[PDB]
């Protein structure tokens, strides 16, 4: 409060209360920090062979 | 750098045109040349240097950037402030002519040096058809791409430089002389043109 | 290429100070003892205050007066710093802030203010005056570079003598100074700088709407309490109360009481000075003119 | 200005066509809406302020001072100041200097229109300043000394002695101010008061100057941009040169009024 | 041609050997 | 080896025919090698008392 | 240039046998860098560079991926590439050398000086 | 008879003043120090000498003096050692002792050893020793004097600078660093001040290296 | 113009006012939309100021970028018609504009939240077009209407008042006239408060007349602030309706 | 023909608070943009207006730039190439950053010449992924719908003029395609493949979208219709 | 003129050096470092003489040497034309 | 065990046929390949037979070169990716401090060091071509005592020849004349710099001042009249 940064602190705190839970198969194509999935990668076996 | 006292006062005292070639005689640039021109009550004598090219650090244009600066010599003193304007008519004719897509992210410098400009009796239009006839032959020096050769000529003022052998115009520059003057001023400079085009060419293929 | 200051030393020189505590051990209102080496030449001077040691050198020359002004002579001053009282000073840097604010201050202490006799360096109306030159030599740093800088020039024109010129008309012939002893320049009053270093142990949103004034004033900051300051203030008075002139631009806006507050206390400053100026060119000028005494002509009767 | 070589060919494309498309659609003669205000330096003589349409803004101000014309050769100096370019630039002398030839004293501006005593005369100081810019401002000025210049007043002169000059009473300044247009060529059109990104992929560029009614001496062909920088058939430089012949006496109309 | 050893430092020439204590902590007194 | 040309680039070139319009009092293009040297000398005056 | 990790070096020829003189110092020079990567041709994970080169030397080396940002890639993970012509003590020596593949030492001060040799 | 302080500047690696006759020269050595893309050497030592004038600004005349001062100090110094370093020596001359616009022999020849002593305190690898003398000849007696005063300078026909070069105890002389002269002379005068400013610099050197030793004995382990 | 009665008895100066009057105050925001984010044409008697504010914008180089704060940057350019005689001078890299540009930079730097904006670099342009007294104060009053209309977080208004003393009388925003006749004090008070973040004396002043000088200064300069806050409550107010 | 505007005399033609004034002493509000807390009193940075949604107090000033936050569809060109990393001109208070794993390279892993198909200047159209800590935005082209502008003329207008809505570009009547940015990056090309077929009309684990060079190419469109060209300057 | 120093590894107790006049080209004047430049005047006078010995060791036998060379040196300048 | 004042391009009072472990002070030729002493100080030798002999010069300097296995105080002037970079010395070169040279290091876990912050170091890397390193463990003997962060406190400012004499030689009268006044921890560095730190911070400012006042006066056993004052004029 007095460095005046709590609003920024609070607006992270509410992208991170919103972040949603989805399924590999189901989630958004387009990366976004609000959804989640166990796989988030469109190979995953990409980054393993490398 | 003296300049001696500032309590020093400077002296106050109350058809044909012949043409001379050069090239070369320099070790420090790449290329150069000298042309010499007397005619009437005026002479010209003056070099050109061009060092280059030269890669620049750090640059990522897609074609080069050519540098022109005309130095006051040792006699008749020009305002800085028209040299430069010579300069940028002078960038705005060889950007045209210099083969800029063969030297990507790199940069040529011009230096010509106005060394004895002298009149016996706008007084720079005489001078602009030698200055562009003696960076030519110093481009070619250098090993430089240049589209054509490029020359110009005086018509009381006006100077028009051509190309192609005189089909198409690459530069226009007009300073004092008259009106409606403007089909012979171009063939009196079409036809000096070609008066300074060949003779370039044969100063550089003599050994 | 410059200073760097750890965090622990930060830190300590601040608490100190909010303890009434300076590294060198003065006060907060103590002012460095000052001391004058008057070179060979007339107007060779090195100020030695603190471990801050400038030299001054002055000099002068015949030049054309100003056209707006053709009854008053022309005051020269530049002070290039050097690498030798600091490598983070860069060679060649005359515009450096530090050095145009040096100038400006002296120039304006000096010139503007009347302390050197303009009027009396006047030959010849608008044709012939003299430039006197005021060179500045920085040569150790640490801090009070306009205030040794000022006692320097000070010191130096009252100890320079200018050549001896006799007018015949229109003609001017400058005496050798082998033929005739020069004449010692005019000097109207001694301006003196006194600088003040401000620290504010808040912050500046507490300094900007805040009633309690929290602020540390110390006069003549050493360098390590320069390079920690916040706001700075520069006065300069002479002995007859007057302000010559005054430079506070930025750091902490402070206000009026504080300001006049730090002009008195500079005064008791500048009063002490002045005196050791005084005394100590009566002191150099006995070292050259030894039998004095016998060589007076203009000697009172019975 | 700073383009992608993307966009860069679909404007060269369009402006080299035989309609001639341009960028806002306005025709090769047609001209862009500018603001003008005049009279606003009372330690002047002559004061005007110019703003483009895309944003440029240049202010010149008129000076006087009585000098010997016979030890005084040019009595029309012209004394640009660009904000952010140093005095000493390449792109600051040029316009120096090429502005002193379309005011020239005798030349471009007769100096019998300014003469007191046959000993002295008045010198003209046009001091220019150019807030902003973002093409060649060469004929924003010429536009902004015009209405300077036509609304400008002198002192009236009282009549060898020194000359003495009127309390109250000040003469106006009748002096016809030469003109100065630009002009670029893509390919084989001509175009008229040129763009930011017109001038960028142009390929040459013109300036005409335009003094008592007609074409006078002191014009370039200057090339706008270092990237297309190609040669002109002589057919070019007269339909260019010609053109304006025809749509100036438009412009004067527009600019004395 | 001699008999010569690289330039040592300042600390490899002292007779502790390494087993000096730069960061001394004086406790009481 | 050095070529000189003195007295080539000044108002008294020619000793019968003067400049017009010259201010060079003398000069010298020197030249030792591939190297060249110009060496011009102008005039000027200062009023002494 | 000696970094920890590259070698900051300056073209000064180049062949097609015969070469070029570049430009003469002052910069505005081609120069490239040399990753520790490929210096040697075995065990090009871990290398010492200081062992390798010393400023002022003489280096043959080929180029790689043109990727000149400012620098060109060069490589020296071969037998004919590495330091042709070097001197003692950074120049301050005698003129040494290449004996063994990484050994160089000059005749007359009989000093020897690990190098990155080419032989 | 010339006085030498070493240690005067406090902000500086090393500090000298070198006064002799009327001269008087303070020094500055400071070294080695990151230096900047323009200065640094790949192999080794890199020097930004600079000297100031007492009156006025840094003109041309000082910038041939920091070319000759810069040939003295320059073999003078073990600059492999030092690889892309730098090292600062600045020279601001207090008095002139002499006239600025007829002469600057005094003062190189004060800038020379001036820039030495502060060389020695900084603690800079040093190949040996340097000892620099102005040397004039009055056109009266046309004999060889060394330190002349400002009057005889008036009166000489030539002028020298003499700087050497001394190792062994300062005694053996290795080479003849700077011999710089400007006026009327011929081959039979020059080595008749050559073998005289020989002897002149011994016993400097010789006078130097008891001064230096009177100051740096104490601060190390007295 | 000739030999001016500077304070008469009467109390009137050379140009009519009172020893505690101002000189008209006709201030203009947004004046420059299309050539800086800041625009303020300061008209403060006969001076004429158009001051810029570009930014905050990224540096046009990499190399001078503090990433904790911002770069505050001030060019004072005075024209050469700033006065009747033409100046012949370059004014430009003159030494006393050097000390004008840093003393605006010191005074706004920690006045302007340059934290708020890391990494970028605020350049403030300013051009005289006529000038008569008290520059100096003019040139605070414009800078500050100029930052507000770019939208930059300040602490509070930084008000620029000049005060001379002729003999004993003080005498608020001096004129060219009145500045060529007595000493000059310009002063930078922030907002309605006393702190000042600007104090230049130029010019001899006793030091017992020092302090009524600096009351009535910052007295007349809170003023001033009023004339500009007014103005950005009239330009707010017709822009949002 | 002109049209020239003349003048002669003169040089010219809810809750308002300005910057250093107290807009309340309560201090049960979170101090949001354009407003410094001091001395459990809240006082505006900024002139404007007073916005009070929930307890977060803030001052919208008058004058304000595009604020970049997460999820705004933009339009910016390139202004310099790093090291993997481009800044890109979005139009904000500084440079968004676009490293090089934003985007959709045609080789994938498999080189550091990436100026090769992305250079200074080059114009195009991404999203804003996310923020850093000094406020600069971080883009991404991880989308078929993003890519490199072409076949079409740019032009810019004020961040504050532009309303965000569901669809970031739209399809207009003659062939016209509009990409509006609510950073003020407007881009008017000629309705392509893409914003044709789109904008009007268990063991799967996904798979990768194999992307070449064609959209990256600086290769306009050979034949536009002189009747288009005509529509994008209107 | 110069004084180079040689060395037995291009072509061995001490050496021997040899005096170069008139030094040129960027190959002489960066490795050369001890040069004497001196002006001779007629009737065996000398004007200016600087000698910088970083180079090699400057021996009494080229100092002589390089007097003498400049004295035939400035009589074929004064009488190369005139 | 000979001890005499020698200066730069004196003889060198030592035979070839023996063999030297010459150190500071002394250099070898790269081209006549003799001995020559390069700086002004006292010539310091050792004949032992157990045989080896060592020859180094001990002279007054206040510019540390960086030298291996010496213990220094830097100042943290920037945060890399993979290391620190250090300031031993103003206007001397930076120097590398890897994440890694720490008590155990991990790739996981960075250390907890912030610019601005004092460190305790030694130097594991001084080579003349590179940049130098220095490290917060002692890679040769697993070490860590004593390395680290400092902590508050404050920095002092010394010659070279203070700092060794006070590291190395236990006969140094100052920390003894120290300690019997208050209790403080001393961390001594190479480079010239000397923290120290006291419980109250008029212990610490007196601990200040009486190091600067016997680094600048060369008369060792005037030492206890320092401490004796200095710490009296604190009382008021």
């Amino acid at each position: 409060i007095e460095s005046n940064k709590l609003a920024g602190v609070l607006y992270e705190s509410r992208n991170v209360a919103k972040r949603r839970f989805e399924y590999s198969k189901y989630r958004p194509l387009t990366p976004s920090s609000e959804v989640y999935s166990p796989i988030e990668k469109e190979s995953p076996w990409k980054i393993l062979m490398y | 750098r003296l300049l001696g006292p500032a309590a020093a006062k400077p002296m106050a005292f109350s058809s044909e045109q012949e043409l001379s070639l050069h090239t070369g005689f320099i070790e420090n640039c790449n290329g150069s040349a000298l042309v010499e021109a007397r005619s009437l009550g005026h002479q010209t004598s003056l070099i050109t240097a061009v060092y280059g090219p030269r890669s620049i650090r750090g640059s990522f244009t897609s074609q080069g950037t050519i540098s022109i600066q005309l130095k006051n010599g040792l006699l008749e003193k020009y305002n800085t402030n028209e040299l430069k304007e010579v300069s940028s008519f002078l960038m705005g004719i060889f950007n045209s002519v210099v083969n800029l897509s063969r030297y990507p992210k790199s940069g040529i410098d011009i230096f010509v040096y106005l060394t004895y400009d002298k009149d016996l009796t706008s007084q720079i239009s005489s001078l602009i058809p030698h200055c562009i006839t003696s960076i030519t032959l110093a481009l070619a020096d250098a090993g430089i791409e240049l589209v054509d050769m490029a020359g110009a000529g005086e018509a009381n003022g006006t100077v028009v430089s051509f190309i192609k052998n005189g089909e198409e115009i690459v530069g226009f520059w007009k300073d004092d002389g008259d009106d409606e003057d403007l089909l012979e001023c171009l063939d009196r400079c079409k036809e000096q043109y070609n008066r300074y085009r060949d003779l370039m060419i044969s100063c550089l293929m003599n050994q | 290429k410059d200073i760097e200051i750890s965090a622990s030393e930060s830190k300590f020189i601040l608490e100190a100070l909010r303890q009434n505590y300076r590294l060198d051990g003065r006060s907060f209102d103590q002012f460095r003892d000052v001391e004058i080496t008057f070179g060979k030449e007339f107007g060779d001077v090195s100020v030695k205050m603190g471990n801050t040691k400038v030299h001054c050198r002055i000099s002068c020359q015949i030049a054309q007066p100003y056209e707006d002004r053709p009854f008053e002579g022309l005051f020269v001053i530049s002070t290039e710093i050097s690498p030798m009282a600091g490598s983070q000073f860069e060679n060649g840097n005359i515009t450096g802030e530090d050095e145009v604010l040096c100038s400006r201050i002296i120039e304006k202490s000096v010139r503007r203010s009347g302390a050197l006799d303009v009027e009396g360096l006047c030959i010849v109306a608008g044709s012939k005056c003299w430039a006197v030159r005021a060179d500045v030599h920085f040569l150790d740093c640490d801090g009070g570079f306009i205030d040794a800088s000022c006692i320097a020039v000070m010191a130096g024109l009252m100890h320079f003598k200018k050549p001896d010129i006799t007018v015949h008309g229109e003609q001017i012939i400058v005496h050798p100074v082998n033929e005739r002893e020069p004449v010692p320049l005019g000097i109207l009053h001694i301006p003196i700088c006194v600088t003040f270093s401000f620290f504010n142990p808040q912050d500046t949103e507490e300094n900007i709407k805040g009633e309690t004034n929290s602020e540390i004033s110390i006069i003549d900051a050493t360098l390590k309490e320069e390079l920690l300051r916040d706001g700075v203030l520069t006065v300069t008075l002479n002995k007859n109360r007057e302000v010559v002139q005054v430079s506070k631009a930025g750091g902490l806006p402070m206000d009026a009481l504080t300001l006049m507050k730090c002009c008195h206390e500079a005064y008791s400053i500048i009063e002490k000075i002045t005196d050791q100026i005084l005394q100590l060119l009566k002191e150099d000028s006995e070292k050259r003119n030894k039998y004095a005494a016998m060589l007076t002509s203009e000697n009172a009767r019975e | 200005m700073s383009l992608s070589v993307a966009e860069k060919s679909y404007l060269y494309d369009s402006l080299a066509s035989t309609p001639s498309i341009r960028p806002d659609g306005r025709l090769p003669h047609q001209f862009r809406p500018i603001e003008i205000f005049t009279d606003f330096l009372p330690s002047s003589n002559g004061s005007s302020r110019i703003i483009a349409s895309d944003g440029s803004e240049c202010i010149v101000s008129i000076k006087s001072k009585v000098v010997d014309h016979h030890v005084e050769n040019e009595l029309l100096q012209v004394d640009v100041d660009i904000a952010g370019q140093r005095d000493d630039a390449l792109v600051v002398e040029t316009i120096t200097s090429l502005l002193n030839k379309v005011l020239k004293s005798g030349s471009g501006v007769d100096s019998s229109k300014l003469q007191l005593t046959k000993k002295y005369s008045f010198k003209i100081f046009v001091d220019v300043l150019v807030i902003s810019s973002h093409s060649h401002p060469v004929s924003l000025i010429s536009f902004a000394i015009y209405s300077a210049l036509n609304s400008t007043y002198l002192p009236k002169l009282i009549s060898e002695e020194l000359p003495t000059f009127h309390d109250y009473d000040m003469v106006k300044l009748d002096i016809n101010p030469p003109l100065v247009f630009i002009l670029a060529v893509v390919g084989n059109n001509m175009l008229l008061d040129p763009a930011a990104n017109e001038s960028e992929v142009a390929n040459n560029g013109l300036i005409i100057s335009w003094s008592n009614g007609k074409i006078t001496s002191p014009i370039r062909s200057v090339a706008l941009n270092d990237s297309n920088v190609k040669s002109f058939k002589p057919h070019l430089l007269k339909q260019g040169l010609a053109m304006v012949e025809k749509y100036a006496p438009d412009v004067v109309r527009s600019l004395e009024n | 041609p001699n008999l010569i050893i690289s330039n040592v430092g300042y600390s490899e020439l002292r007779k502790p050997e390494g087993v000096i204590s730069g960061r001394k902590t004086f406790g009481d007194n | 080896d050095v070529a000189i040309e003195n007295n080539t680039l000044s108002r008294y070139a020619d000793a019968g025919n003067i400049d017009t319009k010259n201010n060079i009092l003398g000069s010298n293009v020197l030249k030792s090698g591939k190297t060249i040297v110009i060496t011009s000398i102008t005039g000027g005056i200062i009023e002494e008392t | 240039r000696l970094s920890l990790q590259r070698a900051n070096v300056e073209i000064l020829a180049v062949e097609d046998a015969t070469f070029s003189v570049s430009q003469a110092d002052l910069g505005e020079t081609f120069r490239g860098i040399i990753r520790s990567q490929d210096v040697r041709s075995t065990d090009r994970d871990r290398v010492k560079v200081i062992e390798c080169f010393k400023p002022g030397d003489i280096v043959r080396a080929q180029v790689l991926s043109l990727g000149d940002g400012t620098n060109y890639y060069l490589t020296t993970a071969r037998n004919d590439l590495g330091v042709v012509f070097a001197r003692a003590a950074n120049g301050a020596g005698g003129l040494m050398y290449a004996t063994d593949w990484q050994m160089m030492t000059s005749p007359v001060t009989g000093a020897t000086e690990k190098r990155k040799c080419a032989k | 008879s010339v006085q030498a302080e070493i240690g005067i500047l406090d902000h500086v690696d090393g500090s000298s003043e070198f006064v002799s006759q009327d001269t008087k020269v303070i020094c500055s050595v400071t070294g080695p120090i990151e230096p900047k893309a323009r200065q640094e050497l790949p192999t080794q030592l890199a020097l930004e000498i600079i000297v100031r004038p007492a009156k006025g600004v840094a003109t041309t005349r000082e910038k041939v003096l920091e070319d000759k001062l810069r040939a003295v100090l320059t073999p003078l110094i073990t600059r492999h050692c030092y690889p892309r370093q730098l090292c600062q020596i600045t020279c601001q001359i207090l008095e002139s002792g002499e006239d600025e616009a007829e002469f600057s022999l005094r003062e190189l020849s004060c800038c020379i050893n001036a820039a030495f002593l502060a060389l020695v305190d900084a603690g800079i690898a040093l190949n040996s020793m340097c000892a620099s003398i102005p040397i004039a000849i009055i056109k009266d007696t046309s004999d060889i004097i060394v330190d002349p005063t400002a009057e005889q300078l008036k009166i000489s026909l030539s002028v020298h600078t003499l700087a050497l070069e001394f190792v062994n105890g300062g005694k053996v002389v290795k080479n003849v660093l700077l011999l710089d002269s400007n006026g009327d002379f011929n081959e039979d005068q020059l080595f008749s001040l050559l073998e005289l400013g020989e002897q002149k610099c011994q016993e400097l050197v010789t006078n130097i290296r008891r001064i230096i030793q009177d100051n740096i004995s104490p601060r190390l382990v007295v | 113009m000739s030999r001016l009665e500077i304070y008469s008895p009467e109390g009137l100066r050379l140009d009519g006012r009172r020893w505690n009057e101002l000189r008209r105050f006709e201030s203009s925001i947004n004046t420059h939309p299309h050539a800086a984010d800041g625009s303020s044409y300061m008209e403060q008697g006969n001076n004429k100021i158009i001051t810029l504010v570009k930014g905050p914008k990224e540096p046009r180089l990499k190399s001078q970028m503090d990433t904790s704060k911002a770069l505050l940057n001030v060019s004072v350019n005075i024209t050469k018609f700033s006065k009747f005689e033409r100046s012949k001078s370059s004014h430009k890299n003159e030494r006393r504009v050097l000390e004008i540009q840093t003393s605006l930079v010191r005074m706004f730097e920690k006045n302007v939240m340059l934290n708020i904006y890391p990494r970028t670099v605020i350049d403030i342009e300013i051009h005289v077009l006529e000038q008569d007294g008290g520059i100096m104060g003019s040139l605070i009053n414009g800078i500050t209407l100029a930052l507000i209309d770019a939208g930059i977080s300040m602490f509070d208004y930084i008000s620029g008042i000049s005060v001379g003393l002729y003999d004993t009388t003080p005498l608020l925003d001096t004129n060219s006239l009145e500045e060529n006749a007595m000493s000059t004090v310009t002063l930078g008070v922030v907002g309605k408060s006393e702190k000042l973040s600007l104090l230049l004396v130029e010019d001899k002043i006793p030091l017992d007349r020092l302090e009524n000088v600096l009351a009535i200064g910052i007295a007349g300069a809170h003023r001033v602030r009023d004339l500009m806050d007014e103005e950005l409550r009239k330009h707010a107010q017709k822009r949002v309706s | 023909v002109i049209t020239i505007t003349k003048r002669n005399g003169a040089f010219q033609n809810s809750q308002i608070v300005t910057p250093g004034e107290l807009v309340t002493d309560d201090p049960i509000w979170m101090r949001g943009h354009g407003t410094y807390f001091l001395d459990n009193m809240t006082y505006s940075s900024v002139a404007g207006t007073v916005s009070r949604v929930n307890r977060l107090l803030s001052v919208i000033p008058l004058k304000g730039r595009y604020a970049p936050e997460t999820g705004d569809h933009v339009v910016g060109r390139i202004a310099e190439v790093g090291n993997k990393r481009w800044k890109v001109d979005i139009g904000g208070k500084q440079h968004a950053v676009l490293m090089l794993g934003s985007v959709n390279l045609p080789g994938g892993i498999l080189e550091l010449q990436m100026r090769s198909f992305l250079k200074e200047g080059d114009l195009l159209n991404a999203e804003v992924q996310s923020l850093f800590q000094d406020g600069s935005a971080s883009l991404h082209t991880r989308s078929l719908k993003y890519g490199k502008l072409r076949n079409g003329m740019f032009c810019q207008v004020p961040s504050s003029l532009i309303v965000r809505a569901k669809n970031h570009t739209h399809n207009l009547p003659g062939n016209i395609t509009v990409v509006l940015g609510v950073n003020g990056y407007i881009w008017l090309r000629k309705t392509s493949q893409m914003d044709l077929a789109r904008d009007t009309p268990p063991s799967i684990t996904r798979l990768e979208e194999e992307s070449s060079w064609q959209i990256y190419s600086d290769e306009n469109d050979p034949s536009i219709s002189n009747n288009i060209r005509q529509a994008i300057c209107r | 003129y110069g004084i180079v120093e040689l060395d037995p590894e291009c072509q061995m107790d001490k050496l021997n050096t040899v005096l170069i006049a008139d030094l040129d080209t960027e190959a002489e004047e960066t490795s050369i470092h001890s040069t004497i430049s001196i002006l001779a005047a007629p009737s065996g006078n000398y004007k200016q003489l600087t000698l910088v010995g970083g180079g090699a060791k400057i021996t009494p036998e080229m100092i002589k040497r390089s007097l003498l060379l400049s004295r035939v040196r400035a009589d074929d300048l004064s009488t190369r034309f005139n | 065990h000979m001890s005499t004042f020698i200066f730069p391009g004196d003889s060198f009072p030592v035979d070839p046929t023996t063999p030297v472990k010459l150190g500071p002070g002394i250099y070898c030729d790269p081209n006549t390949q003799e001995i020559r002493p390069v700086n002004t100080g006292v010539l310091h030798v050792s004949a032992k037979g157990k045989g080896v002999q060592t020859a180094y010069i001990d002279y007054s300097s206040k510019r540390y070169i960086p030298s291996v296995n010496d213990f220094v105080i830097g100042v943290i002037i920037g945060t890399f990716s993979d290391s620190y970079k250090v300031s031993l010395q103003n206007f001397s070169s930076s120097v590398s401090l890897s994440y890694m040279a720490f008590p155990n290091a991990s790739k996981k876990n960075r250390p907890t060091l912030q610019v601005g912050d004092l460190v305790y170091a030694r130097v594991c890397t001084a080579e003349k071509e590179l940049e130098a390193e220095i490290e917060c463990f002692d890679s040769t003997t697993g070490r860590d005592a004593g390395f680290g962060i400092l902590e508050d406190g404050m920095i002092i400012d010394v010659n070279l020849n203070f700092a060794r004499q006070l590291l190395f030689n236990n006969d140094f009268p100052l920390l003894k004349v120290l300690a019997a006044h208050t209790k403080f921890e001393v961390a001594i560095g190479l480079n010239g710099k000397i923290w120290v730190k006291c419980e109250e911070l008029s212990n610490t400012l007196a601990c200040y001042r009486t190091i600067m006042e016997c680094c600048q006066k060369n008369d060792t056993a005037a030492f206890k009249d320092i401490a004796k004052r200095q710490f009296k004029e604190i009382l008021t």
